[PDB]
């Protein structure tokens, strides 16, 4: 449900990554790939190989989304639509996935920004990436 | 579940530069403060009442200690790992009634905890690794469930 | 996400339970702590065997905060907010619980009002049981 | 785990009455409605456009057909379910690459339209032994997964 602390430290951390977005979203597919192998099925057409330009664009896509829900973290749905359309009803992704995707995403901000990353910020970033999870997912509740 | 002899070693060389007590500490704090319905199982360690609460209450480091300490009889026995832990799946499983979900939920936080400690030498090869252990370890504390 | 079609599945096979709380409201806490024993932890308290009247009571009040948020289900959260603080503050119930709640639910439906249960009254109805879900655990995340 | 002998007898009795043919195609069915992402993995089915359409797919029915029949052979041999179910493990871990909570959403669905066809003689004692045998299916095809 995203209180208003959970909101400033959401944007608190995103301002830390806001200037890294393909080298962070790159390095989040890449261990993602690499620790949860299922989820290369649904990138087929891509090239998978360590720092496949594919991988850095896709990269860079996925974390401009997040900061664009950052942004309107008020109506994360409705600032992401048609994102909920591709994932759930073109693509129809799994829902286990999101939170692969999720924890790959937690691992690269500690690796990189750890002392932003406090137990309390922790909680805040995981209900946000849950929040975006939910509303990709959404067209299949 | 087939160790490579690389597996092996990036859970090896990466286990004997760990702080137990603080990686320990740090991830049982965190289980409780990014789940909160985890601090119903201790009841008996006394104020859980705030993240800064939870993060000082000595009950928790001490304890937190003592899940790392577990971790590493399974580095140690990468092959028994039943046997290490079955006398902690009855305990988990059968008096606590804890759900294997959270199970896994702990160990996700260790590798964040890990991440954090080790930044970049935590490889993606090195996660991948410690993401199967854990991934085992949550697998033999569940195995009771039967 | 609640389409208007899932809101009227509900309001349908509502109607038909709507006369029976207690009874439906009883047999699902009684598949729930005989499917699920782990469940029965929530209630030491209560005197769990078949028929108590504890598990009468209780039962009949679970089904009429259902039907309560039947009635509110444009905002299940506002309608439902002094539950949400029970379960996720006070009791701390683990969400997993709440699928086991849900599940012995669709069974009671199921073996009582089959033909109300079609493919497509079961999606809604799953929809639903999972924002109540979702509602009382809220203050979790 | 381990079967009393009253859980067999309600998993037998239970077992004989059963149409295949209808329960496993409700069953598909049925996943495919509730849990729309599952039907990524039946792309090669055709036609899953509507409920309605996916409810009269003959490929949905004859398939759900089979993977009753599935059920029935761990019915059978309530004892050698690994054995059983170790072809199926490794056709839906190494080659569909299933996650195994769909397994557990599966027997889910079962459960409910067993229950839609037994009523009443589906009781909360029976309920439970055909909880446990999901259960125990959707562990034996996990497996692989190691
Ligand atoms: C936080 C969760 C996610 C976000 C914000 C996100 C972001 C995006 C964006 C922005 C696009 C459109 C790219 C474009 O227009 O070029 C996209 C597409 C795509 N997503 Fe996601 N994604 C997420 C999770 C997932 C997951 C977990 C998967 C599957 C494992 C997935 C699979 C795909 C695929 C296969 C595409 C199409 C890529 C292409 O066609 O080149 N996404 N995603
Ligand atoms: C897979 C990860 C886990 C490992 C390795 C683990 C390990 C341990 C160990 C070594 C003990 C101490 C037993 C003793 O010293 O007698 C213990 C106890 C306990 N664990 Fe876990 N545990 C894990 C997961 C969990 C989870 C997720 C929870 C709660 C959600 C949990 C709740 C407890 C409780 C309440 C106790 C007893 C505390 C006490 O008696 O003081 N465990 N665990
Ligand atoms: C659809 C989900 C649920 C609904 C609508 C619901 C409904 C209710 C209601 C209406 C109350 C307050 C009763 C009163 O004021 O006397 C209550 C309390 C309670 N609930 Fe829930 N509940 C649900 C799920 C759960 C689950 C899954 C659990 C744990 C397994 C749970 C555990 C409890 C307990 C232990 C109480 C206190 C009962 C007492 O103190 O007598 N609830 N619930
Ligand atoms: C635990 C429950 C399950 C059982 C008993 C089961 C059983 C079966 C069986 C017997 C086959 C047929 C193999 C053959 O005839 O060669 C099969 C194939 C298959 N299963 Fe499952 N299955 C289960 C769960 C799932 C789930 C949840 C999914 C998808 C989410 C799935 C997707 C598939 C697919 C795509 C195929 C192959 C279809 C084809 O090749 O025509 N299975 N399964």
């Amino acid at each position: 449900v995203l209180s208003a602390a959970d909101k400033t430290n959401v944007k608190g951390v995103f301002s830390k990554i806001s200037g890294h977005a393909e080298e962070y979203g790159a390095e989040t597919l890449e261990r993602m790939f690499t620790a949860y192998p299922q989820t290369k099925t649904y990138f087929p057409h891509f090239d998978l190989q360590h720092g496949s330009a594919q991988i850095k664009a896709h990269g860079k896509k996925v974390v401009a989304a997040l900061v664009e829900a950052v942004n309107h973290i008020d109506d994360i749905a409705g600032a992401l639509s048609k994102l909920s359309d591709l994932h759930a009803q073109k693509l129809r992704v799994d829902p286990v996935n999101f939170k692969f995707l999720g924890h790959c995403f937690l691992v690269v901000v500690a690796i990189h920004h750890p002392s932003a990353l406090t137990a309390e910020v922790h909680a805040s970033l995981d209900k946000f990436l849950c929040a975006v999870g939910t509303v990709l997912t959404a067209k299949y509740r | 579940v087939h160790w490579s002899a690389e597996e092996k070693q990036l859970i090896t060389g990466l286990w004997g530069k760990v702080n137990v007590a603080d990686c320990g500490a740090e991830a049982l704090a965190r289980l409780l403060i990014v789940y909160p319905w985890t601090q119903r199982f201790f009841s008996s360690f006394g104020n859980l009442s705030s993240p800064t609460a939870i993060l000082g209450n000595p009950m928790v480091r001490a304890h937190g200690k003592k899940v790392l300490t577990s971790f590493g009889d399974a580095v140690k026995n990468l092959d028994n790992i039943k046997n290490t832990f079955a006398q902690l799946s009855e305990l988990h499983c059968d008096k606590l009634h804890v759900d294997p979900e959270n199970f896994r939920l702990l160990g996700d936080i260790l590798i964040i905890v890990l991440a954090a400690h080790f930044a970049k030498e935590f490889t993606p090869d090195c996660q991948a690794a410690w993401q199967k252990l854990v991934r085992v370890v949550a697998h033999a504390l569940a195995r009771k469930y039967h």
